[PDB]
């Protein structure tokens, strides 16, 4: 087909033009040594998509009087290869001098004449960059219609470079705003290691930093996958994201680095998250043939709402089928363009989405075409053709203007753009081929509507960051910026000592605090202080058993010429009465402030009355075995001879075994008056410690045999009726010693901590009670009540 | 003018003397006047000079150059246009250039990185040779995006290089970096991020400057801004602090810095602002901190000193402006490249030379060719387009009776390494290398807990015993005592623990021993004194095979002692568990069964004969016994059953050296559940005997039967008492010790008496003193 024919049309102005239409294999990228011109042996649907639409656009404009009347508006084409270097070669034709093949080095624009009016620009922003630094000394103006990145924008460099797409700063305010609206503060962004990404991440997180966003982490991901350190990248890249706690995430990169990343993310099992695209990559149909798509998570992103060309399919295909007849030659810039046929451009490819980029070329013609109209002054059909203009002329008539694409106006605002607007398009899964569906737009703000959110669930999800600490709480700096804090709570035991913003401070051994708290408290010292009112309980009764014991003394003393007393052991009785009653004082030791005095005299002040109070009830049982369990021919004499002056050997030998074995304790097992500032949980303990339990029975072993020696010396006996039965009291005595110190043990070991001198106290007195109750009190009742039978007979 | 000397080749050369309505293109000259500019045109001019008074390089031909002050971004194509024009203005448009002569045939290019890529696009499509002396852009090693393009200096890579050695060999692992908002803050940081993290340090923050000016006044939101970096600067812990910028602009960030009382920092400056001397004389900028920057090594030209003192190619202040050392050798190495890469072309020798006209990509070819030493260094250009040029480390030193700037350390790019560091003089109380680290090592025995991003930031925690911490394994988890050892909490190593149980050694474990020898001893006098008194009447009323096999088991019981004692076996474990309680139980029971039959069984015939009729025709007390003796076994079996047939190992509870080995290591519940049935037949038979107290019938049983009871009761009770308040090693021998006791209690309390009655009483044996009982 004759398509190459076909790029060039005489004009009384000619426009330029550069379009992908070219390019060559890989095999031609070596490193160039020798300057010959590069094997261009390639072709593209979106070249000829694009060269199309220009030519339309300049078609219609001379079909119509509404544009330059009474002038034929001419253009030709090159290719650019998507190389620097034909790039170069091609655009030093436009400035060659009109008719002739070279161009001269002139001092300032004013003296040359190129043989374009404009240039329509190239499509990557490399050469525009590369194209638009070259044309500026000559003020020739260019109309880039597809170059966004904003580097662009400055007017000191690129005075006479123009766009009809929005600059990258425009697409990142309106990310921005997005993040803005849903609270989502904290965030990871990425972009692709060629320069769009990383001018597309410096803009970025300066609005982000300016606008109080925190970026959690910040870096580049690589375009290529060839090598382990990519995929090691990659994988780092997935472990930042994860170890930063992020959930959103914005990925500012041209396509090939999104599939990269994205092919290993699915691999890798990272859990889902919400990307915010870019419309460099969102057209995305490279990344639709990914094996799976719905476990990357939510994907959202801002795509142009440029107007659409309904005649352009048929344009393009009718031009095609003319270019199949030969007469047109009978009347190169892209040799490969002639080998192409209808079925290698079907409707299909123009189905792509590319109707952004191909409107854009017809603005952009129309633009320049507006631009030359007010140049030549156009009353209505008629030009002001007294002139010929040079295009530094058509650049100061290009900046103020207003010009109108196919039902729609636009501007170049101060520095070269275009006021365009935006759809905030959002993917969903359910079908099989994920579909775009318009959920927002943006126009300078946001119109979000979001009633239409398909989220995953039905809730919104969320990444945010705490920016202040409440008072009581440590900060601690996180971000890439140290923009944001994560919090520490104060645990008990430690305070907000200072705005130390990594550690708490633990608390002080005299002191302590709580959850939450700015500053510690002093502990207080906890004792079993006088007037405690459970110890005051035990307070009322020393009195009431003291008083039992001194009542049945006076008793005793009252009526002491009778048998009763002396049946009951007489002065041995006495004695052992008034060792109970001392016994029943040395609960006193215990209670207030410990002291090294009370620690240590304690056991022994306890035990030692009673064991001289156990002697006689020990011997009254004694005199009732050998009154009943003995032969007669010996018992008479052991009753006789233990009687008297042996009772009291007796009750010396006992206290004398009683005393060592308590020195025997003070020296192995001593104990000792202990400060806990750890048991307590508010409080300092003070308190007797015991060295460990089993080391009491020191002190117990004398007093306990001689109970159980008594219990059996009595269990057994029966007497007469008309006597009076000693065995009943002593056997209800020594149960009820037994009974009590049964109870002791299991009670010391389980009270709370700070009680458990009570439980000694208790002991004592109960002991003490239930001794007085069995052995003394029924004797005084019958005393009192019945003194009828208090006689020999009965008692003896 | 001097922009200007002609030859038979010609070698281009931009250089920065200087620095719209846009239609108004301004001139370069109306631009304040830079002497840098001035130091470095001189330097070509020196360099081409010589080489012109060399014969031995160029015989016979002379260099000539066309200079062009370029303002440093401004007024770029039209000198390359200027350049490789063929005739006057000229330059023609054509496919291949392979046959084309430029005007020139080299280029000593730009110095901004920006200019050096718009330049060597530009000149790429002709592959006219272009070196550079200053521009680092890491960039321009893309030799398939600028093949025509060289440089004479080290680039970004190695200043990064070396500012990350210095850090390592100080050892600071945590730092902030701080960055200008153009290409080269960006750039630098981007490129200090990719080699850090790799080697272990760790960047507590980064931030972009504003882009203040030094003439203007600060706007409040400039000032703000200031205010806010230099409020993060201060809350931070770390104290290196590197900064990406141009010089101009860090005029009003150290006078903030300065206002805001900060102190306490090293700062590490790139090589824009290293060696500034508006900055290195603001006053007070000495109390700050320690200022170090890298720079490219200075190397001195011989005869510089003396030789310094139709557009755009003239100047009229040039000198009274002026009235660079660093670079000047870039410039000169250039120049001298050019020269020996011209020789080269030509297939010179000394006075050989033939005059062709030479083509600009083969003096390309050419130049990627040379190596030679100049000045006593040695220059040859890389793969990569660079050449090998020392770099340093100065620190700003006030005392200026010496240099402003001292070296202190030189870095080698060949061998890539930072060497021979000098003295700095710190700022610190006694020159101690201020530290900066995110977070403390840790103590012997410590584990790391790691927290936030950082690598470095991390905290200290003990481990715990039963675990301990191998530098040579990991320090992120505790490793695991082996299942005989322990550890101390937070310690380093294992320690091996000891197993503990009952052995004859022991003064109580020997003492018990004996006593159950005389126990078991006792018992068969016992047995063989009834067998000798057979015919009796005691025998006969309260003997026969009832007390001969108890007596049995009694004495076979009383062997529990070399079974509890020395170290466990599985099979004595078990008959600890089930086999001597077993045969102790059925003796207690034929005790009970005889407390009822003394007195109840007499109750129970008075009252329900029918009951006392069935009682006697099932032979009641002897299936009672088994009936009691089954319940035993099933209660033994299913607590051995639910915990385990083989022995135990339990902890003692303070000591950390010992194991202590036992059976039924559930000893509390067992020991309730075994006592609970055993306690209540003893007390059954009690009350029993209690109820019967003077019953005569059996001589006097009763008393006996009570004694017995009471002492294994209350020995029980005691035993239940002990261990509630007692978990320590003597539990097992205790319990051994109230076996023996309750076996001695029953064979010497309930047998003895009639054993005495027969040994001492011997009338009792008559059956004329049994008859008085009926």
């Amino acid at each position: 087909l004759c398509l190459s024919q076909q790029f060039k049309a005489q004009g009384d102005y000619i426009l330029g033009g550069l379009f992908p239409l070219g390019s060559t294999e890989e095999a031609t990228l070596n490193q160039r040594t020798q300057p010959n011109s590069i094997p261009c042996n390639r072709f593209s649907p979106l070249g000829l998509f694009l060269a199309m639409a220009m030519k339309m656009a300049v078609e219609e404009i001379n079909n119509g009087s509404a544009l330059l009347p009474g002038l034929r508006l001419g253009y030709d084409l090159f290719d650019t290869c998507s190389e620097p270097v034909v790039t170069m070669k091609s655009s030093l034709m436009f400035l060659a001098k009109v008719g002739s093949q070279s161009i001269a080095a002139y001092c300032n624009y004013t003296q040359y004449q190129p043989r374009v009016l404009a240039v329509i620009g190239p499509h990557s922003s490399e050469l525009a960059l590369i194209t638009g630094k070259f044309f500026s000394f000559f003020l020739m103006p260019q109309v880039s219609y597809s170059a966004s990145m904003d580097r662009l924008s400055d007017r000191e460099t690129f005075p006479s470079f123009f766009r009809t797409v929005p600059s990258d700063r425009v697409q990142l305010q309106a990310v921005v705003t997005l993040l803005q609206n849903f609270s989502w503060n904290w965030v990871a962004a990425l972009g692709s290691d060629d320069d769009y990404g990383r001018e597309g991440l410096s803009i970025f997180s300066s609005l982000a930093n300016a606008r109080g966003i925190c970026i959690a982490h910040e870096g580049l991901v690589p375009q290529h996958d060839t090598s382990g350190q990519q995929l090691g990248k990659v994988l780092d890249v997935l472990r930042q994201v994860n170890q930063s706690k992020v959930q959103v995430v914005v990925l500012f990169a041209s396509a090939r680095a999104v599939y990269s990343l994205f092919s290993y993310s699915i691999h890798h099992g990272l859990s889902p998250k919400v990307w915010v695209a870019s419309e460099s990559w969102l057209t995305s149909d490279l990344v639709m043939t990914l094996p799976n798509i719905a476990r990357v998570g939510t994907v959202l992103g801002f795509l142009q709402r440029g107007a659409l060309l309904p005649e352009f399919s048929h344009y393009v295909e009718t031009h095609l089928a003319l270019a199949a007849d030969p007469a047109f030659c009978a009347s190169q810039r892209c040799p490969r363009c002639d080998d192409i046929m209808l079925q290698n451009l079907s409707s299909g490819l123009l189905q792509n989405l590319l109707h952004h980029q191909i409107f854009a070329t017809y603005a952009a013609v129309y633009s320049v075409a507006q631009a030359l109209h007010n140049t030549l002054q156009c009353n209505v059909s008629h030009c002001h053709v007294s002139e010929h203009v040079l295009p530094w002329q058509l650049l100061e008539n290009m900046y103020n203007m207003s010009f109108h694409a196919r039902d729609l106006t636009l501007q170049f605002d101060a520095e070269g753009n275009v006021d365009m607007e935006y759809d905030l398009k959002m993917w969903v899964w359910q079908s099989p081929t994920p579909v775009l569906h318009t959920v927002g737009t943006f126009n300078g703000t946001l119109q979000l509507q979001q009633s239409k959110m398909y989220w995953p669930g039905n809730q919104v999800p969320v990444s945010q960051c705490s920016r202040q600490c409440k008072d009581g709480q440590v900060r601690r700096v996180k971000g890439f910026h140290s923009c944001c804090y994560d919090c520490v709570d104060c645990k008990a035991g430690s305070y907000r000592k200072h705005p130390d913003d990594f550690t708490c401070t633990p608390c002080n051994q005299d002191q302590w605090s709580p959850e939450k708290s700015t500053a510690c408290l002093p502990r207080r010292p906890k004792f079993l202080a006088w007037g405690e009112p459970v110890v005051l309980s035990l307070l009322l009764l020393l009195c009431l058993v003291l008083g039992l014991a001194l009542a049945a003394l006076g008793l005793s003393v009252h009526h002491w010429d009778s048998p009763l007393v002396q049946a009951s052991g007489g002065s041995q009785f006495c004695f052992g009465l008034i060792c109970l009653g001392l016994f029943c004082l040395s609960v006193l030791l215990f209670p207030g402030r410990p002291s090294s005095a009370s620690c240590l005299a304690q056991q022994p002040m306890a035990h030692l009355p009673l064991t001289g109070c156990l002697s006689t009830l020990f011997l009254q049982a004694a005199e009732t075995f050998v009154e009943s369990e003995l032969p007669l021919s010996w018992a008479n004499w052991l009753c006789s001879y233990l009687r008297g002056l042996w009772a009291w050997l007796v009750v010396l030998l006992a206290t004398f075994v009683e005393a060592a074995l308590c020195a025997w304790y003070l020296i192995a097992f001593p104990p000792e008056v202990v400060t806990d500032w750890s048991v307590l949980p508010t409080e300092v303990l003070e308190h007797c410690h015991v060295r460990s339990w089993v080391s009491l029975g020191l002190v117990h072993i004398t007093n306990a045999m001689l109970a159980f020696l008594c219990f059996l010396g009595t269990f057994l006996v029966q007497s007469q009726p008309g006597r009076y039965n000693r065995a009943r009291g002593l056997t209800f005595a020594m149960l009820a010693y037994f009974i009590t110190w049964v109870s002791f043990v299991p009670l010391l070991a389980n009270v709370q901590v700070a009680y458990q001198p009570a439980v000694q106290m208790g002991a004592i007195l109960v002991c003490a009670l239930g001794i007085l109750v069995t052995f003394h009190l029924p004797k005084c009742y019958v005393l009192l009540w019945l003194p009828k039978l208090n006689t020999q007979e009965f008692f003896l | 003018s001097d922009f200007y000397l002609p030859g038979d080749y010609l070698l281009g050369g931009l250089f920065s003397l200087h620095a719209h309505n846009f239609l108004q293109v301004p001139m370069c000259k109306e631009y304040e006047v830079k002497v840098i500019g001035y130091n470095l045109m001189q330097a070509m001019r020196f360099a081409v000079e010589e080489i012109n008074n060399d014969s031995s390089l160029l015989p016979g031909v002379l260099l000539g150059y066309e200079i062009v002050d370029v303002c440093y971004i401004s007024n770029n194509v039209q000198p390359v246009l200027y350049f490789l024009a063929h005739e006057d203005n000229l330059l023609p448009i054509q496919e291949d250039y392979s046959n084309y002569s430029s005007r020139v045939v080299a280029v000593i290019g730009p110095d901004n990185s920006e200019s050096v890529m718009t330049v060597a696009n530009f000149l790429s499509l002709f592959l006219l040779p272009q070196i550079t002396y200053s521009a680092i852009s890491d960039e321009l090693r893309d030799k398939v995006r600028f093949p025509a393009l060289l440089r004479t200096t080290p680039s970004a890579d190695h200043h990064i290089e070396a500012m990350v050695q210095l850090m390592l060999h100080f050892r600071w692992n945590w730092i902030i970096v701080l960055v200008s908002n153009d290409t080269y803050g960006r750039d630098n940081g981007q490129l200090l991020g990719e080699r850090v993290a790799r080697r272990d340090i760790c960047i507590a923050f980064q931030e972009t400057l504003p882009t203040l000016q030094p003439n203007q006044n600060m706007t409040s939101e400039e000032r703000q801004r200031l205010v806010t970096i230099v409020d993060k600067l201060q809350q931070s812990t770390a104290r290196v602090v590197v900064v990406f910028s141009p010089d101009l602009t860090l005029y009003h960030f150290f006078n903030e810095v300065l206002r805001q009382n900060f102190t306490g920092a090293v700062w590490i400056a790139s090589e824009s602002w290293a060696i500034d001397p508006v900055l290195h004389n603001l006053t007070e900028l000495r109390h700050l901190g320690t200022f170090l920057g890298i720079t490219i090594q200075s190397v001195p030209i011989p005869g510089f000193s003396e030789f310094r003192e139709t557009c755009n190619q003239e100047c009229d202040n040039c000198l009274n402006a002026t009235l660079g050392e660093r670079v000047v050798y870039s410039v000169y190495s250039a120049v001298y490249a050019v020269a020996h890469a011209l020789h080269s072309l030509l297939g010179c020798d000394k006075s050989t030379c033939t005059k062709r006209v030479v083509y600009p990509w083969q003096l390309l070819e050419e130049i990627w060719k040379v190596n030679f030493t100049l000045l006593d260094h040695q220059i040859f250009f890389d793969p990569q387009g660079d050449v090998a040029l020392h770099l340093e480390i100065v620190q700003w030193q006030w005392d200026r009776s010496q240099n402003p700037f001292q070296s202190v350390a030189s870095y080698y790019p060949l061998q890539r390494q930072l060497k021979n560091i000098q003295d700095i003089s710190w700022h610190t109380i006694n020159n101690t290398i201020p530290m900066s680290m995110c977070s403390k090592r840790c103590q012997s025995g410590q584990k790391k807990k790691p927290v936030g991003i950082h690598v470095c930031c991390f905290e200290c925690i003990d481990c715990l015993p039963g675990t301990f911490l191998n530098h040579t394994e990991d320090e992120y988890e505790c490793q695991a005592c082996p299942n005989n050892e322990w550890s101390y909490q937070s310690e380093t190593s294992c320690f091996k623990r000891q197993l503990v149980f009952l052995e004859w050694h022991e003064a109580p474990t020997i003492a018990v021993a004996l006593l159950a020898a005389l126990g078991f001893l006792s018992t068969l006098a016992i047995l063989v004194i009834f067998w000798r008194h057979f015919q009796t009447p005691i025998v006969r009323s309260a003997g026969g095979p009832m007390c001969f096999l108890m007596l049995t088991l009694l004495l076979v019981a009383y062997m529990v002692v070399p079974v509890y004692v020395g170290p466990p076996k599985v099979s004595t474990c078990l008959c600890r568990q089930a086999l001597f309680p077993l045969c102790f139980t059925i003796c207690i029971s034929c005790i009970a069964v005889r407390s009822f039959q003394i007195v109840c069984a007499f109750k129970m015939a008075s009252r329900f004969p029918r009951a006392y009729s069935y009682w006697v025709r099932y032979q009641g007390p002897y299936v009672s016994m088994a009936f009691i003796t089954v319940l035993k076994m099933v209660i033994v079996v299913i607590g051995m059953l639910a915990t385990g047939l083989s022995p135990t190992t339990r902890t003692d509870p303070d000591d950390p050296k010992i194991t202590i080995v036992s059976c039924n290591p559930n000893y509390r519940n067992s020991l309730l559940f075994n006592t609970s049935l055993d306690l209540l037949l003893s007390v059954v038979g009690f009350s029993f005997a209690y109820m019967g107290k003077e019953l005569p019938t059996n001589y006097n049983e009763a008393k006996f039967i009570t004694l017995s009871m009471t002492f294994y009761f209350t020995s029980s009770v005691s035993l239940c008492t002990f261990m509630s308040a007692y978990s320590g090693v003597l539990v097992t021998i205790v319990d051994l010790l109230v076996t023996v006791l309750n076996l001695l209690a029953i064979s010497l309390g309930y047998f003895g008496p009639k054993c005495y009655m027969i040994l001492f009483y011997p009338e009792r044996n008559t059956p004329a003193y049994f008859n008085s009982m009926i």
